[PDB]
RNA sequence: AAAAAUGAUUAA
RNA sequence: UUAAUUGCGAUAACGAACGAGACCUUAACCUACUAAAUAGUGGUGCUAGCAUUUGCUGGUUAUCCACUUCUUAGAGGGACUAUCGGUUUCAAGCCGAUGGAAGUUUGAGGCAAUAACAGGUCUGUGAUGCCCUUAGACGUUCUGGGCCGCACGCGCGCUACACUGACGGAGCCAGCGAGUCUAACCUUGGCCGAGAGGUCUUGGUAAUCUUGUGAAACUCCGUCGUGCUGGGGAUAGAGCAUUGUAAUUAUUGCUCUUCAACGAGGAAUUCCUAGUAAGCGCAAGUCAUCAGCUUGCGUUGAUUACGUCCCUGCCCUUUGUACACAC
């Protein structure tokens, strides 16, 4: 076929070097989320208070409804099973069912 | 498809034309009488040809055949 | 001697061998009592005979199954099928018929596959792909 | 009810069940009732199953796998996105968590709300393309009841999968939001707006 | 020597089926037209022996693969029998193609 | 399942080794923000300390932080079989060491400069700024290097 | 010396044997006979030995620079199937001549209706036996010794 | 009555014998313990400091009563595992030798196996005896 | 909602550019003299059951 | 009834 | 009408041939024959170890015997769209259901016509014409280097972007293979070593041993907690080993350390219809050492569609042509 000068072969390999990374695609970011893994005092009235009436119980509705991570989570969890004010469904790793007491 | 060929047609047709007598309506004793009426290499073949010839039977059973 | 049958179940590649004879009641599988077979997910296919005969008929009998063969599922399904054949091969055997077409009906009538193998085998991988139908990415230009 | 004796020790749980099958050995399959019509004798809720995990034939015909059960229907497409290709004890695993989770959430059946589900999610309405021109034009059509079906259980399990994809929500907790939001219809689901959206869209191309 | 036992073994190695099947068959026969207890023809698993390579001799074309195949079949006779007829069964019933290998077992 | 009950003397974000190692994360993987320290000789040094693994990098006492920095400052002092460091028997002195957080990159620099004084060919590669290892380089690792 | 021994036999049905042929017109090549000549000779002879089908393809440069291959052909001649490797016998030799290498390819098709091994008609090949036609007695006319 | 060591869920009888063991403290831990990352497959050591070796213990001396005779070489193909190997793909690779190793001669140390004049490490009938006194009480549990 | 739910009692053909939509006969549930030839999208069998939005278009793309 | 241009010389 | 120039048939054609089919291999079905310590199972018949109103294991063709269900290979049988219900120029045939292991030619292959390409190979060939070269060789060997070289562009791929996950402990499962005496091949087991490995013996010329290739994905139980994070493991530093005479331009393996892009990817484009796609590993080929490759093998096992000629092409017929180097 037609071969290019070496001119143009320097200037296409020139300009491939200076090329940019051209990502295709939106590049979206959400905004920094914090759960408080240290269980202060505060924290602990608002779990023994609200975590009654909840209808479904789970390391992860924990986690969205109080800023508490999930490593807190699951031990409060098993704590609260401990003390027997929830009582479980299904028993599982990576996947929790519980509901109310009684 | 289940089209057959000719050697299978035209074997079933001479087998016809050569022992409709001896020759029955079901196809186990259309295959066990095959073997000694013919000489076909093949138990597949045979039974291929005993099928048609069977078929051809219960055609020929109500009403005649061309051919 | 002792009245006893002996049958096996098949899937892909997995085989089950199920000694089957009078006694108890005793069942074990690989040595192990079936209520211990894993996974626990899928522990309910060798639980379906127990459950859809009824194990009130198996007083009398005892059943020791040795199973190798293929994976784990290969193994849970040749169990079953195994357990189901040999049942109603016993029956057939042993035992008046009446119940043993009873038996077959309501297997037909939850799986085939109690019975008759899954006749589905594993197709010879072709040269120009991984696969036996998919092929190495094509390339123009 | 009437346990009898082994000689092998058999569980009480599991000896409950002899009477007549049970799905996980917690649900019966009686009274579900597909209300909605025009998907009945499509969407499997006669035939009992002990568990999701069947490896039956059902691609080898047309019509074959409207036979299979609808909660196997539903395990066999969240067997995605490619990386879970394979794995059906983790899918059953899941189906079964999400039906936990239904039945937890609601004091309802989790098949009945699983086909309440499907029947309101499956679109009665699309398009199709025609016209070779440049300015190509989409023509609406009617949709079949196994269309209908298996396009609900795509947009539910795709919907779940989404949103289930970098979030602290398991698979389960959200595939179970999923269908106890389009088992009513609340709009709040993928399923749902998908269907809307697309029905919208053969109205606007009738 | 003086009519005593050996415990001899037989193997019988071929491709060719049906010369290997004529020769092991000689053998049994003569088992029982001298009354002979044995252990009858016990058959190997049909070794296959496979190589697959590229049909082209150069390396253009489509990459078409070829597979070509030896079969080896297999028979190992276990022989109670008398020293003066373990040489009439061994030199004579050899076919081209087929080899009898013998070995007194002591196992 | 412990459910500890603190007050605000929780402490938050500490200095150890001129490098910032955040709480609220687990005692190992918050040292290995540390330079020259990885997950395995955090693991090390953290069961060294004789210190619990569940303590959140945020309830440990200075005491048992001084210990756990002297660990890493004399992990050979400390029952570790030296086969786990990251510099065995260097040029210099044959003693074998590990380089730690603003010591890493530096002795880098030492050893680069010292391979390029020798002109030896590892060196030379790495001045031109191409691929010492031994890669390819035809076709794969162009936008930078 | 004494224990290994070598026999020649002749070969009957000569005209059968691919080899034979295709050495036998490699001579009447390097003798100069004519190619066509030479094609037509051997398939005549092979014809009349008795098989079934013959084939002679002479590929090469024959007339000018410039490739062809010519092609000789007579009797049955099937190319497909196990029958090949049952009733097929070819043989391929190169020929010596001063523009270059001619290549002599021949295939034989054997009379399967001859010779006592293997298959001795052709798969599908369907024969009848005759219905041996008798006259039906009308009384039945039992009988006694 | 009788019970052995196969009609209890294999991952309890684990854990409750390891913590058997764990109370007799008898099992002379290696001492390179808090170090090893128990296969070259691994890239982390135990995350149970304190009792991951006595858990491969009772596991190991499982496995001997569950097979004939049971080799290093076997364990390490057991207890191995896939490797990552970065923009490579995985492989099988066999587990630490030298854990493996000392699990067995520990074994013997609290005297539940012995030399197997045949082959390689086989139960005893003291070891038997605890295994089934183990047994007994995680049955009864 | 007028949604009409509607018995197909005939497949008349297999219609589309790329043969994508069927060509089905229906009549109506609540009056089975109210036959009209629809286009459906999915497969279908005989005596399967649709629902229509609008109840009163004709389908083109005929013979 | 949407759009669709081109293809160096010689060589039975 | 068929997948078919497959047939029904019509007929200035008749009878024929090759190809398709038929054929051969291979995965399935055989409680039917032959059998087997090189495949097995059972009798616990011999001793026993453990628990105890009976189960699980150790030594079983000289410590025995019986039987081929599982296993193998010989001869066969089996399916022929069988029967039935529909439909047809009621013929070839096609669609349903019932049986059956199997009802898209049952699946997948092997072989595969005439005619051609200026297709590729003179670097596979002691296949080869002609041209060239032939002692300072374009011959043949020896040392070293190169074939890997990097501003760049492209085609196969591997690993990923994570919680349907990673990591840790445990449960624990294939099939195809291959393997030394003209010499070190496949390696059990024991001991040392974190590991890679090292050392001492053993078995296997092989259904006997590696090897039940105890593979991985998978399952359970725990740690993490939506943070380019403990996802990813590129680049690079230091050390310890193996192969090989020889490892630097890093053969490869192992340990610690560094921990980059990468947030699911524009236009565009590839493969695929059921044990298939895809995921997952294993073996073999090349191999002294070296897999991100190929050829196979099994494991887990979808979705969607049983259609059309819209795009890209193929076959037959009719037609137009100023083309035949053939749009
Ligand atoms: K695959
Ligand atoms: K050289
Ligand atoms: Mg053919
Ligand atoms: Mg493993
Ligand atoms: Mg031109
Ligand atoms: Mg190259
Ligand atoms: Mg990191
Ligand atoms: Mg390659
Ligand atoms: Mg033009």
């Amino acid at each position: 076929k037609q071969q290019l000068s070496k001119a143009a072969k320097a200037a296409a390999a020139l300009a491939g070097g200076k090329k940019s990374k051209k990502k295709w695609s939106k590049k979206s970011m959400k905004d920094r989320a914090q759960h408080a893994v240290i269980l202060d005092q505060e924290k602990y009235d608002r779990i023994l208070k609200e975590v009654p009436t909840y209808r479904y119980v789970s390391v992860s509705v924990l986690v969205d409804r109080l800023k508490i991570g999930g490593s807190l989570a699951r031990i409060a969890l098993r704590h609260l099973e401990k003390e027997g004010i929830i009582k479980p469904i299904s028993k599982h790793s990576k996947q929790a069912i519980y509901t109310r007491a009684t | 498809g289940r089209v057959r060929t000719k050697t299978v047609k035209r074997a079933s047709k001479a087998l016809i034309e050569r022992y409709y007598p001896k020759l029955t309506l079901d196809f186990q004793t259309n295959k066990r009488l095959c073997d000694e009426i013919a000489t076909i290499q093949s138990k597949r073949l045979r039974n291929k040809i005993a099928g048609y010839t069977t078929h051809l039977m219960k055609r020929i059973q109500k009403g005649p055949v061309r051919g | 001697a002792v009245p006893s049958v002996q049958t096996f179940g098949k899937k892909k590649s997995a085989t089950a061998v199920a000694h089957v004879k009078a006694g108890k009641g005793l069942i074990k599988v690989n040595g192990s009592p079936i209520t211990l077979v894993e996974p626990e997910i899928l522990r309910f296919k060798v639980y379906e005979p127990l459950l859809l005969v009824g194990l009130d008929k198996f007083s009398n009998i005892d059943i020791r199954v040795r199973v190798t063969g293929g994976g784990h599922v290969s193994q849970v399904y040749a169990i079953r099928q195994a357990i189901a054949k040999g049942l109603v091969a016993y029956h057939q055997k042993y035992v008046d018929e009446q119940s043993k077409n009873e038996l077959k009906k309501a297997f037909t009538s939850y799986d085939r596959t109690l019975l008759i193998a899954d006749s589905r085998r594993p197709e010879p991988k072709k040269f120009g792909g991984k696969g036996a139908r998919s092929r190495f990415q094509k390339s123009y230009r | 009810f009437t346990p009898v004796v082994l000689a092998t020790p058999i569980p009480e749980e599991v000896q409950q069940a002899q009477t007549e099958i049970k799905l996980f050995n917690k649900w019966s399959f009686e009274e579900v009732e597909v209300k909605d019509a025009s998907l009945v004798d499509y969407v499997q809720v006669r035939q009992p199953i002990f568990v999701a995990h069947t490896a039956g034939r059902y691609a080898n015909k047309r019509f074959r796998k409207a036979q299979c059960p609808i909660i196997e229907r539903l395990t066999n497409s969240l067997m995605m996105n490619g990386r879970n290709n394979g794995k059906k004890l983790k899918a059953v695993r899941i189906i079964k968590h999400t039906l936990d989770i239904i039945n937890v959430l609601t004091d309802q059946n989790p098949i009945q709300v699983v086909v309440d589900a499907i029947t309101n999610t499956g679109p009665r309405e699309d398009t199709t393309r025609v016209g070779g021109g440049g300015a190509a034009r989409r023509q609406a059509v009617d949709v079949s009841p196994l269309r209908r079906v298996n396009q609900a259980i795509a947009l539910l399990t795709i919907g779940a999968r989404e949103a289930a994809f970098r979030n602290i929500k398991t698979i389960a907790e959200t595939l179970a939001e999923e269908l106890i939001n389009a088992a009513k219809g609340s709009s709040t689901s993928y399923a749902i707006k998908k269907k809307d959206e697309l029905e919208r869209v053969a109205k606007s191309n009738r | 020597q003086q009519q005593q036992i050996i415990k001899i073994r037989i193997t019988l190695t071929s491709t060719k089926v049906k010369q290997l099947e004529n020769v092991s068959s000689n053998i049994v026969k003569n088992a029982e037209q001298h009354n002979l207890v044995k252990k009858g023809p016990v058959r190997l698993p049909t070794k296959v022996l496979k190589i697959s390579t590229r049909k082209t001799p150069n390396g253009e074309g489509s990459k078409t693969w070829e597979t070509y195949e030896m079969r080896i079949h297999k028979r190992y006779i276990d022989l109670e029998a008398p020293v003066q007829i373990v040489k009439r069964i061994t030199q004579i019933t050899i076919e081209p193609g087929v080899d009898v290998e013998v070995v007194v077992a002591s196992n | 399942s412990l459910v500890v009950q603190e007050q605000g003397s929780f402490q938050h974000i500490l200095r150890l080794l001129n490098t910032n190692v955040d709480g609220n994360i687990k005692i190992v993987y918050a040292l290995t923000t540390i330079k020259g320290v990885g997950r395995r000789y955090s693991n090390l040094v953290c069961k060294k300390a004789d210190v619990d693994l569940h303590k959140r990098a945020g309830e440990l006492t200075q005491e048992e932080l001084e210990r756990i920095v002297q660990i890493m400052q004399n992990p050979t002092h400390y029952k570790i079989p030296a086969w786990f460091l990251n510099r065995q028997n260097d040029i210099t002195d044959g003693k074998d060491y590990h380089t730690l957080a603003n010591n890493v990159e530096s002795k880098l620099r030492d050893d680069l400069e010292r391979l390029k004084k020798i002109r030896a060919h590892r060196g030379i590669r790495h001045f031109w700024g191409l691929r010492v290892r031994g890669q390819h380089t035809k076709t794969t690792g162009r936008r930078r290097a | 010396p004494g224990t290994i021994v070598l026999y020649a036999e002749r070969v009957q049905d000569r005209g059968l044997s691919a080899v034979a042929q295709a050495e036998s017109m490699k001579f009447k090549l390097l003798n100069g006979l004519a190619i066509r000549r030479a094609a037509y000779g051997v398939v005549r002879y092979v014809m009349e030995s008795g098989a079934k089908g013959c084939e002679v393809v002479v590929s090469g440069k024959l007339r000018a620079a410039r490739a062809k291959a010519m092609k000789f052909a007579d009797g049955f001649l099937i190319h497909s199937g196990q029958p090949v490797n049952d009733f097929i016998d070819t043989a391929t030799r190169h020929v010596l001549m001063r523009q270059g290498v001619l290549g002599i390819k021949v295939k034989i098709m054997r009379d399967p209706a001859k010779s006592r091994t293997g298959p001795k008609a052709l798969p599908d090949a369907v024969t009848i036996i005759e219905p041996k036609e008798e006259e039906p007695i009308l009384a039945p006319s039992v009988k006694d010794y | 009555p009788g019970v052995s060591v196969r009609d209890v869920a294999a991952q309890d009888f684990i854990n409750a014998y390891a913590s058997f063991l764990q109370r007799q403290g008898k099992l002379e831990v290696p001492g390179y313990v808090d170090i090893v990352k128990t296969s070259s497959g691994n890239e982390m050591p135990p995350q149970d400091a304190e009792g991951w070796f006595y858990k491969r213990a009772a596991s190991v001396a499982r496995h001997i009563y569950m097979r004939k005779q049971v080799g290093v070489g076997k364990l390490n193909k057991l207890y191995g595992g896939a490797k990552s190997r970065g923009v490579r793909p995985y492989k099988h690779i066999d587990a630490s030798g030298s854990i493996n190793r000392k699990v067995l001669q520990a074994l013997e140390k609290i005297g539940i196996v012995e030399i197997s004049p045949k082959g390689g490490r086989r139960i005893s009938e003291n070891g038997q005896r605890d295994l089934d006194r183990i047994a007994a009480q995680t049955l009864e549990e | 909602t007028p949604v009409t739910l509607a018995k197909v009692i005939k497949v008349l053909g297999r219609t589309g550019s790329r043969g994508g939509v069927t060509q089905v006969r229906v009549e109506f549930l609540e009056d089975t003299s109210r036959t009209i030839v629809r286009n459906v999208k999915g497969p279908v069998r005989e005596n399967d059951i649709l629902v229509l939005m609008e109840s009163e278009r004709e389908a083109r793309r005929l013979r």
